[PDB]
């Protein structure tokens, strides 16, 4: 656990400096220069956008690799010994990729919403682009979270589907339904990330 | 909870489906059934082909032996075993060590009951089992010397952790090889569960179960089969592994205890534990003591596959075909031997 | 079983 | 009926032959007490092991 440890102390280290740090902010009366809107307005709303769409694609793709070699490794076991494994048990495997699908499709409907200022005063960039990055970088989290998550779940379940049945053919068509359960979570993120990003429109 | 769902079959996904796959071969009640059935060892084989054993002893000579079946039963789990162990990563890796640990205590007792009374070592090998088998070089061409022994199972065996239970290799002479046996094994199974529960998540959850029924179990015969000889209570509560479910005032009873049903009362507090004493009526025609608590184990094992991000799979399966090939062995003794009777003594399994 | 003087087993 | 104890004592016990051959010492019945084979189903022989002693004698 040592890089464990590492994170670990790095994390400890950051919680205990952010507490001292808003400690002596706090009390010092040097509250105005905590500036959450300086920092929230003059970082450019194009950052946020396009870390939005980066974590969208790749935060899905992550998801869907792992959960992809999740189950692969157990397909790939188990069939040594059934080899049947292989031709049945590929849906879990698409579903996984599923995921990174819907992905990029979020990242396109988030990508098309990007468009440049020729400002840099906020008073000049004002309220529309700001909101349009921020939500741009709300539903690339949320798409890119969510298809991770759901990607991770389904790979769980479709190893232990793809073990099943190694040792009985007729357990794998009724435990899918799960896998299916696993997998709406991916389309209720998309969904959320076409409503945050609804009403988005940069220029 | 430790989250092996996540990185579990990044190094252990192939081994684990490859060893369900393998436990998916042990013969069923069916196929338990279909080999009682039989009249001839020749038929036992040939009802036996049909199953995941296939031609393992096709190659043998035609009229057959219960030692012959035995010794491929044997080979093929260490086959197995031994496949595995090779595409074992570093954690896997060191529980299936510790799982020939326990043949490895048994051989190196073989190995010192033979040096001492003056038989080559080399040709003590022969009846090691293959699992435990002493590859290194050190403990051989020992000229016959216990503390040369001693030294090589020191410097180059994974027991030496254990024989500092130990004091020194006077011991060897000293001690009984049977009180020496049980002070390694307890030795070896403390290790081997607080490796499992640093391991942790289902690993422990799986695991500790097992262990802490051998732990019982083994206090509980240690206790029963002392009674009427010369090892003291003092000496015979060192044996009583701490892992088990006993360890408050349950191994300090069973140290006083002085008949088998002072061993009955202790066992009563542990619902688990009385039913396995009761169902164990020790009378001629009826399943004694050591079968309930075979059956038992039989029954942990089984249970330690409902767990999928585990390490235990691999120790279950391990010990479920032990079973299998001690259940077939008997099956064929049963056929040899004509006591058709008890030939349904065998604990199935699955 | 036993083992003699010469330790030759019976 | 000996030979039936000793396969049942295999069973549980192990593979006991190699201990109970090596370890001989002296000999416990002559034509003396001096029994070498105590404590050897200790863990895992118990019973049936006894047994099996009880039967060939
Ligand atoms: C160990 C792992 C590796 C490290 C990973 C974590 C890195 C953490 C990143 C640290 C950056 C913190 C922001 C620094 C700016 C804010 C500083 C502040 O509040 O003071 C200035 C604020 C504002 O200052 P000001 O605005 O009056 O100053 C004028 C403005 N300047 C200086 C820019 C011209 O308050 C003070 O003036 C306080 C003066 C005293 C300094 C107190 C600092 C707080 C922490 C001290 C102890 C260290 C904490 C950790 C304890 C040990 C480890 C657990
Ligand atoms: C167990 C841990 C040990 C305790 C100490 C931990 C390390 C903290 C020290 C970090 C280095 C900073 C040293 C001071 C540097 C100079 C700063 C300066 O100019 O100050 C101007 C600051 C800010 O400016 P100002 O307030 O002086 O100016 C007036 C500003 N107006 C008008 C707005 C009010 O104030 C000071 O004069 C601060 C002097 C003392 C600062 C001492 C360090 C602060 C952190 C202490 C630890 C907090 C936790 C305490 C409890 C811990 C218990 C476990
Ligand atoms: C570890 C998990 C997270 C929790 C701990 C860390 C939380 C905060 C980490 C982020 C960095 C620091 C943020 C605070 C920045 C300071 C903001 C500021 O100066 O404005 C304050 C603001 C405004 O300050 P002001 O000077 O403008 O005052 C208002 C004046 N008028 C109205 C005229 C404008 O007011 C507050 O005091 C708000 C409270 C938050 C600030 C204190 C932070 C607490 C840090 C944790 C320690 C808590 C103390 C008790 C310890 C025991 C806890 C159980
Ligand atoms: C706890 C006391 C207080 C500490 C406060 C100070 C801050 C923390 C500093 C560490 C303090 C504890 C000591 C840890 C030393 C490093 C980690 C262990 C050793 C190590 O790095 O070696 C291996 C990794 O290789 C490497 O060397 C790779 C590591 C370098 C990678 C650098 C990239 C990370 C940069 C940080 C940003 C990311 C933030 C993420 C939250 C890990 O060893 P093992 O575990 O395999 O073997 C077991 C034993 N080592
Ligand atoms: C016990 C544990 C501690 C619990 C206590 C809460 C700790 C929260 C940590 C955040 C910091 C504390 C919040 C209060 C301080 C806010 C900064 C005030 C300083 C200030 O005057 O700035 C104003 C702007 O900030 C603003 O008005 C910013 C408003 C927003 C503040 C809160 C945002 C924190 C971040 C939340 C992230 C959540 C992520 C969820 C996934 C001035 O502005 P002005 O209009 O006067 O400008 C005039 C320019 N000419
Ligand atoms: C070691 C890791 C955890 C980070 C180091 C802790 C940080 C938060 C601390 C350590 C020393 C601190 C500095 C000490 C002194 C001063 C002078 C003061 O007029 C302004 C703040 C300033 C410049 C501090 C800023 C915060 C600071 C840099």
């Amino acid at each position: 656990t040592g890089l464990e440890l590492l994170y670990l102390g790095i994390f400890v280290a950051f919680w205990a400096c952010m507490i001292v740090v808003g400690i002596c902010y706090t009390i010092f009366d040097l509250g105005f220069r905590f500036d959450v809107a300086w920092f929230l307005t003059e970082t450019s709303p194009f950052m946020w956008s396009n870390l939005g769409i980066g974590l969208a694609i790749s935060l899905s793709v992550v998801g869907a690799a792992w959960g992809i070699y999740i189950t692969g490794s157990s397909i790939i076991g188990g069939g040594v010994k059934a080899p049947r494994i292989k031709t049945k048990n590929l849906v879990s495997i698409i579903f996984c990729e599923a995921v990174a699908i819907y992905g990029i499709i979020m990242a396109i409907v988030i990508s098309n919403m990007a468009e440049p200022f020729s400002a840099t005063d906020p008073k000049a960039i004002g309220h529309r682009n700001y909101h349009a990055g921020y939500s741009m970088f709300g539903a690339g989290l949320t798409v890119g979270l969510s298809n991770l998550f759901c990607g991770v779940c389904v790979g769980i379940v479709g190893s232990g589907a793809a073990l099943a049945d190694a040792q009985n053919p007729s357990l794998f068509v009724k435990i899918l339904i799960v896998e299916i359960f696993g997998s709406a979570i991916g389309l209720f993120g998309v969904i959320v990330a076409i409503l945050q990003t609804s009403r988005v429109k940069m220029g | 909870s430790f989250f092996p769902e996540l990185y579990f079959n990044v190094d252990n996904g192939y081994l684990e489906g490859l060893v369900r796959g393998l436990k998916a071969g042990v013969l069923s009640q069916a196929d338990y059934l279909n080999l009682v059935q039989c009249e001839t060892l020749e038929d036992l084989k040939l009802h036996l082909q049909s199953t995941d054993y296939g031609n393992f002893l096709a190659n043998e000579a035609s009229p057959l032996t219960v030692s012959v079946i035995d010794d491929k039963l044997k080979e093929k789990m260490v086959v197995e075993f031994r496949h595995m162990r090779n595409h074992a990563y570093e954690p896997l890796a060191s529980f299936l060590d510790f799982i020939t640990y326990s043949y490895m205590i048994d051989n190196v007792i073989l190995l010192i009951t033979g040096t001492l009374h003056q038989r080559s070592i080399a040709e003590l090998v022969p009846k090691c089992h293959p699992l435990g088998s002493f590859e290194q070089m050190e403990a051989v061409n020992i000229a016959q010397t216990p503390a040369e022994l001693y030294n090589a199972i020191l410097v180059d065996t994974p027991l030496a952790a254990f024989f500092q239970d130990c004091i020194s290799e006077q011991d060897l002479d000293e001690m009984n090889i049977e009180i020496i046996r049980n002070t390694l094994y307890k030795a070896y199974l403390e290790s081997f569960y607080k490796f499992c529960t640093l391991l942790g998540g289902t690993t422990a959850d799986a695991m500790c179960p097992i262990l802490e029924f051998e732990a019982d179990r083994r206090a509980f015969i240690i206790t029963i089969n002392s009674f009427g000889t010369e090892l003291s209570k003092e000496d015979r509560a060192k044996l009583f592994p701490h892992c088990g479910r006993l360890y408050p005032e349950g191994l300090a009873q069973l140290a006083r205890a002085d008949d088998y049903e002072q061993v009955k009362n202790v066992a009563d507090y542990y619902p688990e534990y009385k039913l396995l004493f009761e169902g164990a009526g020790s009378n001629p025609g009826d399943k004694t003591l050591e079968d309930r608590f075979f059956e038992h184990e039989v029954k942990l094992n089984k249970l330690a596959f409902l767990n999928q991000f585990h390490f235990g799979v691999f120790y279950a399966f391990v010990k479920l075909k032990e079973q299998e090939c001690r259940n077939i062995v008997w099956i064929a003794e049963c056929i040899a031997q004509r006591h058709r009777a008890k030939i349904d003594n065998y604990i199935p399994i699955f | 079983g036993e083992l003699n003087k010469n330790r030759h087993p019976n | 009926e000996a030979a039936f104890s000793l396969a049942e004592a295999k069973f549980t016990a192990g593979d006991f032959s190699t201990t109970v051959i090596q370890n001989v010492n002296k000999a416990q019945v002559k034509i003396e007490g001096t029994d070498s084979y105590e404590l050897t189903g200790l863990a895992r022989g118990g019973e049936q092991l006894a047994k099996l002693k009880r039967n060939y004698a």
